RNA sequence: AUCAGCUUGUUGGUGGGGUGAUGGCCUACCAAGGCGACGACGGGUAGCCGGCCUGAGAGGGUGACCGGCCACACUGGGAC
RNA sequence: GUGAGGGAUGACGGCCUUCGGGUUGUAAACCUCUUUCAGCACAGACGAAGCGCAAGUGACGGUAUGUGCAGAAGAAGGACCGGCCAACUACGUGCCAGCAGCCGCGGUAAUACGUAGGGUCCGAGCGUUGUCCGGAAUUACUGGGCGUAAAGAGCUCGUAGGUGGUUUGUCGCGUUGUUCGUGAAAACUCACAGCUUAACUGUGGGCGUGCGGGCGAUACGGGCAGACUAGAGUACUGCAG
RNA sequence: AGUAACUGACGCUGAGGAGCGAAAGCGUGGGGAGCGAACAGGAUUAGAUACCCUGGUAGUCCACGCCGUAAACGGUGGGUA
RNA sequence: UCGAAGGUGGGAUCGGCGAUUGGGACGAAGUCGUAACAAGGUAGCCGUACCGGAAGGUGCGGCUGGAUCACCUCC
């Protein structure tokens, strides 16, 4: 299988694993 | 599968999509024209389509197309609204019928008039 | 392990008669004997004894071959199974290459075929298909 | 309805003649219009829908009645061709027709619904009219000298009659013996296109 | 006389330094329509010519359907590459009921009344192959009474009998 | 199951009561049961069927007319 | 039903043109014929072996129908024509106006837009929209798959469940045969009959794929009571890591 | 593996469930030579939050526990003929 | 006694709005960079951790779905 649909995967897991840290300490008070 | 594993989970059936969920099970709706204006369609076309913004009696505000070569359409006019989708428009899946209700029949239209509202000549 | 012993017999057959193989030997039993007189009394093997194994007894056929080397047996396949078993009514007897092939059914009276099945007007379970 | 316009145009357009002594289709045999020369492309839909065309054009038949014949021919134990054309040939007006009582087709038809015949004794006036076994069907006496009956009887020697039929008096008795088979029936085109047809 | 099905004709094409360069590809089925058929499939520069490598090659190979009268002697399925056809007799006066390469083959064939249908691979070349290879697995019951050794009455039903007697008194 | 626990007249017995009739149907006392992943308890939706439409068939959709049963009669209780 | 027969080096007009001519087109005009259904006049029901011991009694209805009269006389539209998918040209416009189910067509010479000729399919209908099934083997019981296309849990142990070697006897649960009851009528299907035909209606079979009771069989599955050692495990003797 | 002495179908799979499960990471307590995320300079570059160089903290190691993921791949579930 | 409706109370559950705020899809021609595909010019990817305007960089373990290995003298 071609390695683009690794791509595309591995970068919605980064941009998501990006905003995830982002918001940590205000996911942390609102919960 | 197994046989097994069948009598245990069975199949399931594909969810099949609801098109025109404005309309709500009809074959028309009756709405009133929010605002009428233009707009470009997609890319490899081009043109300045005719769209409205119509309100259904349904409580659904809908975007329908306009067909035909000219229209009378403005504010606050009755239009009778049917289900059809324009390719090049991305997210318009109903159209005007013309000869109904405020909106007019095209003018000097001598073939398939009966698909624009236009009288047989006397 | 062995679940369907028929099964295993069907498949045997067909082995050899894809490798063009003389001979078969299997493991002996009631059931199996009995489809193998069917298999022979309908002439798509040309016979079969039973001789005596190291702990039991051996089921021996002989495959059916043609002057020019063809195959007497089209194909072998196991209808009833373990799980998913079937039985047909005298009304409804399954017909195998629109009768060109032999079903092979057990009725209460024995082991027949889907014609003598049919003629006799009983039903049982549709062991497997010979065409 | 009844088809009206032109009777040639729909020989010209199918290749064949219908109507039998045509000589404006021997003139031109080719379709009709400005395009009637350009050559066609080959499709199996085209023949099937061409057949079926020529068979209700010849009888004059509608393409809603058409189907509900069709419907009843496969339904019949027969076979679907010869069954369909047994139903098409049993027709009040065909049976006219082919009793050389009128020269076309559609003479026939306008014969058969002014009330011109009396089949069985009871006045008859439907061109759809099945006709069974052993029926009479006999010109009621006031149009007995009438024009086209004059000039029907005095000119029998056109097409002959078919077996199954029979025009046994002078009075132009018309008795069916049994309904006709696919041998006596001879007529143009081919059943077959048209079962392929109906069963797309 | 020989009846011709020219089914397909595709334009393919391959890639140089200049461009690319098209030639054509032509599907024929020649049969006699008694009971022979032949498959072709030519290559040329040209529509015309393609077609008469693919009828050359249809008539080279030519093989006998084992027909009953006026259909097949008993349902079969073929498979070849991914195109799956099965084929199942039918009563007098049915007709062909066939997709398009099929009906080719078939009428080619000379087969009347048969009930076909594609089961997968919609590619008219492999459905036109696995409709030869379902062909090819018929077997006449003469046959069938040899490989078992028995007469032509304890292997074949009734019907089949009384359909050849009709087919060869017609 | 992105609804896992539910049930206390609730499960059973005895004596009474009640009813046209059997029966926690009601009652006093006694015992602690009963149901549930073979999906109880919840949530959503729905009158059910002969049939009807589609399909090669299996199956899918549906319950208009006609015919059977059910439920209701402004909303909620109640008896005569 | 809106007509039928005959009717030409094939009228006019329209349209195309290679300017020759071709198509509308046997179509028309004209000459005969018939009048269905409409229109007018006359007669006029069955439904009622009924109801009533009164003399009469039909809402439909003076309807259906029958017979006369006159005259082709009062009676055709819709969609489509690039391919799927029957059926092509001209003019106008030019990435506009627009079309479109998909592919996709509009860039002054568009068979895809608009209009006219021509054509095709249907026809008192013809198209559009909405909803369901089919095509779709695209939830695959019939009838699909999982190395790389979506799809083998990271790997084991094990609970419920599913499934199970050879052989003897027995049961008759499943399975199978037959019989009885039931499966309303209607519907569906076959045949026949009545409406002038058909739709429709009636009659007689089949169907009602099922369930319940009796009786028969025991090959297979299962239960019960045994037996065997080829699976599985233990014992003993060695062995490699 | 051999002998086959023993039992006599005691087998297979297994929803859920339980256990084990590289590395990184987390907690408590030790240890810390080399390597080395982060971090510092140097260089290259138009710019270098990099590649290259010099340093270098967590970590890598041990004890006891968590975590429960991997291109945990033969991208190939288990049993049998 | 039971008992509809009504009242009081604390919770369940389904939705709408919400100042502000997160990401997603699409958009010929805007700005910043070159990450991947040819060894893509530091092989790529997987899990994890840290860091950075951004694609991304680096450590640890793993995979090949990674390219090239000329000449190579004795026989």
């Amino acid at each position: 299988g071609s390695v683009i649909k690794k791509r595309r995967k591995r970068m919605s897991k980064k941009k998501h694993r990006k905003l995830l840290r982002r918001t940590r300490v205000q996911r942390r008070k609102l919960g | 599968p197994t046989i097994q594993q069948l009598v245990r989970k069975g199949r399931r059936d594909k969810i099949a999509k609801v098109k025109t969920a404005a309309l709500k099970g009809s074959p028309q709706r009756r709405g009133v024209c929010t605002r009428v204006y233009t707009t470009t369609p997609k890319k490899p076309n081009s043109a300045l389509r005719k769209v409205a913004r119509v309100k259904l009696t349904s409580q659904v505000e809908v975007t329908a197309y306009i067909p035909g070569e000219g229209h009378n359409l403005q504010e606050h006019s009755m239009v009778l609204v049917r289900g059809g989708r324009v390719k090049d428009l991305p997210g318009v899946r109903y159209k005007i019928i013309r000869g109904s209700l405020d909106t007019q029949g095209v003018k000097n239209r001598k073939q398939a008039r009966s698909r624009y509202g236009a009288k047989k000549e006397k | 392990t062995m679940t369907d012993p028929i099964a295993d017999f069907l498949t045997r057959l067909r082995n050899a008669n894809s490798a063009y193989h003389d001979e078969v030997t299997l493991p002996h039993s009631k059931l199996k004997a009995n489809i193998a007189e069917i298999l022979k009394r309908e002439g798509y093997i040309s016979d079969y004894r039973t001789e005596d194994a190291r702990v039991g007894k051996s089921l021996v056929v002989q495959l059916k071959y043609g002057p020019s080397r063809e195959r007497s047996i089209a194909g072998l396949r196991r209808v009833s199974k373990p799980g998913l078993r079937v039985y047909a009514k005298s009304t409804n007897l399954p017909r195998v290459l629109g009768g060109l092939g032999v079903a092979i059914i057990s009725t209460s009276s024995g082991l027949l075929t889907d014609r003598q099945a049919a003629r006799q007007g009983v039903g049982g379970e549709v062991l497997a298909y010979v065409w | 309805a009844r088809y009206t316009g032109p009777a040639t145009r729909k020989s010209r357009r199918l290749g064949v003649d219908l109507v039998g002594g045509d000589q404006s289709f021997e003139k031109r045999p080719y379709p009709p219009g400005q395009h009637g020369r350009a050559r066609i492309k080959e499709s199996e839909y085209r023949q099937q829908l061409q057949e079926k065309q020529k068979a209700r054009f010849s009888y004059g038949v509608m393409e809603k009645q058409f189907r509900r014949y069709y419907e009843e021919a496969n339904r019949q134990p027969g076979k679907t061709g010869d069954n369909l054309l047994r139903i098409l040939e049993s027709r009040l007006d065909n049976v006219v027709y082919r009793a050389g009582l009128a020269r076309t087709r559609r003479m026939a038809r306008q014969l058969v619904s002014h009330g011109h015949f009396l089949v069985n004794g009871v006045k008859v006036d439907i061109p759809s009219y099945r006709v069974s076994q052993y029926d009479i069907i006999d010109v009621k006496e006031k149009s007995l000298n009438t024009l086209p009956f004059q000039i029907a009887r005095e000119t029998a020697g056109e097409r002959p009659i078919p077996s199954w039929l029979q025009v046994v008096g002078e009075r132009q008795r018309i008795l069916v013996h049994q309904l006709p088979e696919r041998a006596q029936i001879d007529v143009p085109l081919t059943e077959q296109l048209i079962v392929e047809l109906y069963s797309k | 006389n020989y009846i011709e099905r020219v089914v397909s004709i595709n334009r393919v094409s391959k890639v140089v330094k200049g461009g690319r360069r098209f030639s054509f590809t032509a599907l024929v089925i020649v049969g006699d329509g008694k009971g022979m058929v032949g498959v072709g499939y030519g290559k040329a520069k040209e529509v015309p010519a393609a077609i008469a490598k693919g009828v050359e090659e249809a008539r080279k190979n030519f093989f006998r359907v084992p027909l009953i009268g006026s259909t097949i002697t008993h349902p079969v399925q073929g498979e070849a590459a991914a195109g799956v056809v099965m084929l199942r007799p039918a009563s007098p006066g049915t007709g062909v009921i066939a997709g398009g390469a099929a009906r080719a083959v078939l009428e080619c064939a000379g087969v009347h009344d048969i009930l076909a249908k594609s089961l997968g691979s919609d590619n008219a070349i492999n459905v036109v192959h696995a409709t030869v290879a379902a062909l090819k697995l018929l077997q006449r019951p003469e046959e069938v009474a040899a490989r078992r050794g028995l007469p032509i009455e304890d292997v074949a039903p009734a019907g089949m009998l009384k359909a050849r007697r009709e087919s060869e008194a017609l």
